[PDB]
């Protein structure tokens, strides 16, 4: 049950481009790509603790 | 109702597809309403008469208005001896035969209705395709951002038809005026004189003189030139909306677009079915490059 | 606050689908809303005439 | 009254005029002066 | 024998087969309504 | 020589001075060539005169279509006759395809012509319905139809129901086509002046077998030749529509040609002195 | 379940269930309502044709300042109207 | 299974129409008689085709 | 293909001049074929049979030369109006050299005008115009000032 | 009815005033400044 | 997910051919029976088997 | 309905000219077509033939019949792709660009199969992209660059000179197996001839125009001796503005 991640990234860059999210066009795609490539090297990279994953009372530094 | 609504939407959608005209919702529903009332009138007059179906021999007679309302039942005393079940089935099948006859009449009447309706759409429909700018391309011709591509195959097979005379315009109005010129020409001539004293003549003047209708008598009192609604040359509902509020403009625009799309999809379905029936098309997609490769 | 079942309308629905009418006036007259006398009493209470 | 201040189709119409018209008669619309810089503002910034 | 299969093509009468025609819609709806319609017509009339 | 023209010469000259007119003649020619009906009528009308190969008849059809052929008046008349014969001997095919108006015996009044119009006779030769006929544009085709019907129904004779009088090639002239300058090659069969249709009829080998049919007797004797003239023209209008088509073309050409030359020279010289200046 | 308060909305539906008998339940014989395209129609013209086209129907110079309907927008225009154009251009 | 001349009766159930559509005569000429005379089963594939 | 055959043969010389040439005093109205030529070259359209007849009897040697080597079953280039309509989706695209059924006028015009061969008016002094075009480039309009 | 009549009348007059002012009989696309901006004396005559 | 191999089919194409040689356009059951009878006698080496 | 209609046939109007026999034959063909479509769907490898930007249902104008071009597209080329796929799977070259297959199999035996196939696939692709159906007139900037090199004191002499030199190079290739290119060395233009199983990318040039000098290409139409006529026609049908924009991108 793990699909391939290309459609997802081309989509998520597409949205930020068609939404007006960034003043300069590339920034959307670059940031989204970069942030993934850095996490690729991390132990258990694609899983996250449920509490620290997002906005919650206590957070990470 | 249905057959009519399909065609009316065909007209509305085509109206905005080809030229930038929108038909007022008011208008669109009033067309339909007229078909409806037509049918209603036909019902009014259809209930004044009766249809007789009959079962076994003439033993079982059923008298019923074409709408299917049951009026009288005559029965041989022979039936009285059967069973309640068979009595029931017998009268029931007589009733069915009545409904058959009535429904035959009715369907003739309906064909009549459809014809009047078409005739009434004709100034609009023709109104869109009889313009100096109206055109179509073959459906199988690829379409790209700039314009439409040539379909390659069988350079004989593609013939462009033209509705309009290319030299100076001859409109339907001119043709009706021609008709009344020949009417008066025939009338005013000898041998058109003696014909106007015949029964044929007075029949003709009965039906087709409006000018002779006494004041207050029903029907048109002049002869009317055919309606002219040239589509690209007449602003309809988009002009009022574009002045008043942009939001309603965008929404009516939207509707016309959606209807057009829907119509086109239906035409694709009928096409597909017709293609499977003759066995040129399979029952599941076998060619996915015709879809996925864009 | 009554909550009807989904098919609640079925009886009436087959009664309507199967109705037949001698002429069209009978089909839709203004007063087919009314059967018992109670109805005739509530529909005209206002005109002291009728 | 908010539609005219932003020349809407300006880059297109500029293109049309520059390509198909003589330089003697053409009216060219400049985007720098136009309200947002002739562009669509970045998402959250424009109050809507 | 052939003449008998010739016979089968003849439509249903009630004198040979003792059975009414099937016509299926109108048996669908009006089968349970029949007593109603009939007694609204004031019952049948037994003639001779 | 700038005087005598053929039809092709006219279309290729006019091709320069009227765009739309030529576009219309040519579209129409295409649509008439597409018809199965007008072809079937041409073929099965001229078949008996040659009596021969359908190759020559079909060739004559295609050539007829361009104006490159008009039938000779002799051939015309004996085609008329041939038709009357083939219609009377076996009526089944030619009363179910070539139409006659049948007498209504539920209508009876006292007159010489009207009574032979009332009982067991052929009243008139019928033209093709507007769908199966010669080309008309789809603008007006509806009104055209309505008019044709409203007229035939109530027995009005005028407009589209009446047949135009068609010309043919004279006996002494060997010419194949219509010419713009030469009017004496083209012959009309009129009521008053006749081409010998009677004298060709009575002296024909088919006269007694045609005099047998009770239904055609009115179409022979009614107004006298005014029944037999009308019958004639009507036939070749319903069979070979395009003789009149091209006729009206060349008529129109010879009419409007010189005004267009005036215009042409005037505007051309306009940009000419405007150019050198 | 359906709330008692909301049932009135079904009434028009239920209404013309009842009113559909005969002649209003009728659909035209032979006619579906879906008419597929078959041929290809184009009535478009070269401009010198559609210059003098409508002049016995409407006024002369029917297509004058019309840009979509003409490939040449300026034809037929009398001078000062042509001037209006460049005048708002500068 | 549209059968029943095998039980000595004529087939019932309306499928006869489907079998006699000009379409079926087109795609599978002779199939109609095959199934009506011989009681023989049809399956998903053939119902689809 | 017809477009560039023409634009090649005509070459430099005046459009109007050629249009007074191709018409002797009696041939056709210059206004008409001028109109149709304008609508055919830019705003790419099917040529009116007027313009097609003129062009046919003008370009006949270049068309005969473009048609000279072709194999049997391959598309030729022919101007014939024998059939009524002008829509070049009708001919097979074999009437002019067009590959398209229809191209909307504005886009076509931007395209062929993006081709520098399309002739700019240059009411300026010629050499000065060309020098400016070389030194400043087309990037002179990069600046809004 | 009767607005339209008047309206159309004055159009006809105004146009045969612009397109040829001198009644020579041929259509002129290069009219004088006075025939273009000049008012109908008919309207005046009608007030009178 | 689909293929022609995978749908359940009684009339798979040779079967269609056979059927239309047998039952197509035969105006009785008797014709059908002597047609069949004539077919069962074909050798194993005949082209048409 | 497009999906359901098989790959080859066209969807058109009923004239009702069909006898029942051929009407059944058609459905049979369609059935088999569905079958072979099902097997082609799994036989599909990594690489695939290019979509053609122009309709070839009739021939490519002034150049090819339907059968010539289609014998290239749907016979030799489609084969080349079969081989390429067969030999790029099971190897370190699985699932990379056309390039990095062309480029990393260069100049060597034992990958010779893969390289030949790949470079062939490219040559064909670029060939189709090199033909514009009614032909184009070569654009001013390219005309200028070409003049500075080939032009000897004549107007756009560079064009007839290039279209001459190409003919020459084509006739000077004896094998009748291969490709003639107009390419940009990076310092100058020139016309090269590549043998079968070699491409401009392996030799790191930048290609502008491709010409197919395989005999299979002109044999159905121009015959055995008809190469000159062939090339001459190719210039009626070639695509210049492509070569131009590629040239300008190479420059910057
Ligand atoms: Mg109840």
């Amino acid at each position: 049950g793990a699909a391939t991640r290309l459609a997802g990234i081309s989509a998520a860059a597409d949205v930020m481009r068609r939404m007006g999210l960034t003043r300069r066009p590339m920034s959307s795609y670059f940031e989204l790509y970069q942030r993934i490539v850095e996490r690729s090297e991390a132990m258990t990279p694609w899983g996250f603790p449920p509490l620290f994953q997002f906005e919650e009372r206590l957070s990470l530094e | 109702m249905e057959v009519y609504r399909r065609i009316t939407e065909r007209v509305r959608g085509a109206l905005w597809a080809h030229h930038g005209r929108l038909m007022s919702e008011r208008q669109f529903h009033r067309i339909l309403a007229f078909v409806y009332n037509n049918k209603y009138e036909y019902q009014i007059r259809f209930d004044r008469m009766e249809v007789v179906g009959r079962e076994w021999g003439g033993r079982v007679e059923v008298v019923t208005t074409p709408a299917g309302f049951l009026k009288r039942v005559r029965v041989n005393p022979c039936v009285e001896d059967l069973t309640l079940y068979q009595q029931q089935q017998l009268i029931l099948s007589a009733y069915a035969n009545a409904c058959a006859d009535g429904r035959k009449l009715m369907e003739q009447a309906e064909m009549n209705i459809y014809k009047q309706f078409l005739k009434d759409l004709k100034p609009i429909v023709m109104g869109i395709r009889d313009n100096p700018e109206f055109y179509t391309v073959s459906e199988n011709s690829i379409e790209t951002i700039g314009g439409v591509l040539q379909t390659g195959d069988s350079n004989n097979l593609c013939h462009t038809h033209r509705t309009i005379p290319a030299a100076k315009a001859r409109q339907p109005a001119d043709e009706v005026r021609a008709r009344q010129e020949w009417e008066q020409k025939w009338i005013n001539s000898p041998r058109g004189q003696s014909w106007a004293l015949t029964l044929r003549g007075k029949t003709y003047f009965a039906l087709h003189g409006p000018q002779y209708r006494p004041r207050g008598a029903p029907g048109a009192k002049k002869e009317t030139l055919p309606l002219d609604i040239p589509a690209p040359y007449t602003a309809m509902d988009e002009k009022r909306l574009l002045k008043k509020n942009w939001m309603a403009y965008l929404d009516n625009k939207h509707v016309a677009e959606v209807m057009w799309t829907r119509v086109k999809i239906a035409d694709r379905e009928k096409r597909q079915r017709l293609l499977q029936e003759t066995g040129r098309a399979w029952h599941r997609p076998i060619n996915e490059e015709a879809i996925n490769r864009w | 606050i009554t909550f009807y079942s989904d098919r609640f309308l079925f009886r009436d629905l087959v009664n309507r689908r199967e109705a037949s009418y001698a002429n069209v006036w009978e089909m839709d007259d203004p007063y087919r809303f009314l059967q018992t006398e109670q109805d005739y009493e509530d529909y005209w209470g206002d005109n002291y005439d009728v | 009254s908010w539609w005219e201040p932003l020349g809407y189709g300006w880059e297109q119409h500029n293109e049309e005029q520059k390509a198909l018209c003589d330089v003697t008669e053409q009216r060219l619309i400049d985007g720098s002066n136009l309200p947002f810089g002739g562009k669509l503002p970045p998402f959250g910034t424009s109050y809507g | 024998d052939d003449s008998d299969i010739l016979r089968l093509r003849a439509p249903l009468t009630y004198d040979m087969d003792s059975t009414a025609a099937l016509h299926v819609p109108t048996h669908c709806g009006k089968a349970s309504r029949l007593a109603g319609m009939l007694q609204d017509a004031g019952g049948v009339q037994v003639l001779d | 020589q700038n005087e005598d023209k053929m039809v092709v010469h006219v279309l290729e000259e006019l091709s320069l001075r009227n765009d739309g007119l030529v576009m219309d003649i040519q579209y129409a020619i295409r649509e008439n060539k597409k018809n199965r009906r007008l072809r079937w009528e041409f073929v099965t009308t001229l078949l008996p005169v040659f009596g021969g190969n359908e190759a020559k008849v079909e060739q004559l059809y295609s050539d007829y279509c361009d104006g490159k052929y008009v039938p000779n008046i002799t051939v015309a008349v004996e085609a008329f006759i041939a038709f009357l014969h083939n219609a009377t001997q076996h009526p089944e095919t030619y009363s179910a395809s070539d139409y006659f108006d049948i007498d209504d015996g539920k209508s009876s009044t006292a007159s010489g012509t009207g009574d032979q119009p009332s009982a067991g006779q052929y009243t008139t030769l019928k033209l093709l319905d507007p769908l199966e006929g010669p080309f008309v544009f789809d603008n007006v085709k509806v009104e055209y139809i309505q008019t044709v019907e409203r007229f035939r129904r109530h027995g009005i004779r005028a407009g589209p129901v009446m047949a135009p009088a068609t010309g043919f090639i004279a006996a002494n002239c060997k010419s194949l086509n219509y010419f713009t300058r030469r009017q004496e090659e083209v012959v009309y069969v009129t009521n008053d002046s006749d081409q010998g249709l009677r004298r060709s009829l009575e002296n024909s080998a088919y006269h007694k077998t045609i005099a047998a049919n009770p239904a055609l007797q009115y179409l022979l004797k009614a107004r006298r030749g005014a029944a037999l003239v009308e019958t004639f023209n009507r036939f070749f209008y319903r069979t070979m529509p395009m003789l009149n088509f091209y006729q009206n073309v060349l008529k129109h050409y010879s009419e409007t040609i010189q005004p267009l030359r005036q215009a042409a020279k005037s505007s051309t010289r306009g940009l000419a002195r405007a150019l050198e200046s | 379940k359906v709330p008692h308060s909301l049932i009135y909305n079904i009434y028009p539906y239920l209404e013309e269930i009842r009113r559909r008998k005969g002649m209003m339940a009728m659909h035209p014989p032979g006619k579906d309502g879906l008419l597929m395209p078959d041929r290809v129609v184009d009535n478009r013209l070269p401009d010198h044709l559609k210059r003098g086209y409508y002049d016995d129907v409407y006024w002369k110079d029917f297509f004058a300042g019309s840009d979509e309907h003409l490939n040449e927008p300026r034809m037929g225009l009398r001078g000062d109207e042509m001037r209006r154009r460049l005048e708002e251009a500068q | 299974i549209f059968d029943g001349p095998n039980v000595g009766i004529t087939p019932y159930g309306g499928m006869t129409r489907l079998l006699a559509r000009p379409e079926t005569s087109l795609k599978y000429p002779g199939l109609a008689e095959f199934v009506v005379l011989t009681g023989a089963s049809l399956f998903a594939g053939d119902a689809l085709r | 293909a017809l477009g560039r055959l023409f634009s090649e043969k005509l070459g430099d010389r005046d459009v109007h001049q050629w249009a007074v040439e191709s018409c002797a005093d009696g041939e056709a109205d210059v206004r008409q074929l001028l109109l149709s030529l304008h609508e055919w070259r830019e705003r790419g359209r099917p040529p009116s049979l007027l313009l097609a007849n003129v062009l046919s009897k003008y370009l006949e040697e270049e068309i005969a030369a473009f048609n000279k080597g072709i194999p049997e079953n391959a598309p030729k280039l022919q101007l014939e109006t024998s059939d009524g309509t002008l829509a070049h989706s009708g001919s097979g695209g074999s009437r002019s050299g067009t590959m398209w059924a229809d191209v909307d006028p504005t886009t076509f015009a931007l395209h062929q005008a993006s081709q520098s061969t399309r002739s700019t008016r240059c009411d300026e002094p010629f050499i000065l115009h060309l020098v400016k075009r070389a030194k400043l480039g087309e990037c002179v309009t990069n600046f809004t000032d | 009815e009767g607005s339209l009549e008047y309206f159309e009348s004055q159009y006809r007059s105004a146009e045969r005033a612009v397109y040829d002012e001198e009644g020579r009989g041929v259509r002129n696309y290069w009219p004088s400044r006075d025939a273009v901006e000049g008012i109908a004396q008919e309207e005046e005559n009608d007030a009178q | 997910s689909h293929s022609s191999a995978m749908e359940r089919a009684a009339i798979t194409p040779t079967r269609a051919r056979w059927v239309e040689d047998a039952f197509a356009d035969q105006p009785s059951v008797n014709d059908i029976m002597r047609t069949l009878t004539e077919i069962e006698q074909l050798p194993f080496q005949s082209t048409h088997n | 309905y497009h999906a359901y209609v098989p790959k080859g046939a066209s969807v058109q109007m009923g004239e009702t000219f069909m006898p029942s026999n051929i009407a059944t034959a058609v459905f049979r063909e369609t059935e088999a077509a569905a079958a072979r479509a099902d097997k082609t769907k799994e036989e599909t490898g990594f690489f695939s033939q290019p979509r053609l930007n122009y309709p070839v249902s009739s021939g490519i104008p002034a150049l090819f019949s339907k059968d010539q071009f289609d014998m290239q597209y749907s016979l030799f080329h489609r084969d080349v792709v079969e081989t390429l796929n067969r030999h790029t799977l099971g190897t370190p070259l699985e699932g990379h660009n056309l390039e990095t297959v062309i480029r990393k199999t260069s100049f060597d035996a034992t990958q010779a199969v893969a390289h030949t196939a790949a470079s062939e696939h490219f040559n064909y692709c670029f060939f189709y992209k090199s033909l514009r159906p009614w032909g184009t007139a070569p654009p001013p900037r390219l005309r200028e660059a070409l003049q500075l090199q080939y032009g000897t004191n004549g107007s756009a002499d560079a064009m007839d000179e290039v279209r001459r030199i190409v003919w020459v190079t084509a006739a000077s290739h004896q094998e009748r197996c291969g490709w003639v290119y107009l390419v940009w060395s990076g310092v100058h233009f020139d016309v090269v001839e590549f043998p079968h199983g070699s491409c401009p990318i392996a030799s790191d040039l930048i290609p502008l125009l491709a010409l197919n000098v395989h005999e299979s290409a002109y044999i159905l139409d121009y015959g055995t001796s008809g190469l000159k006529q062939y090339v001459e026609n190719y210039f009626k049908a070639c695509n210049w503005p492509l070569a131009e924009r590629y040239y300008l991108m190479a420059i910057g």
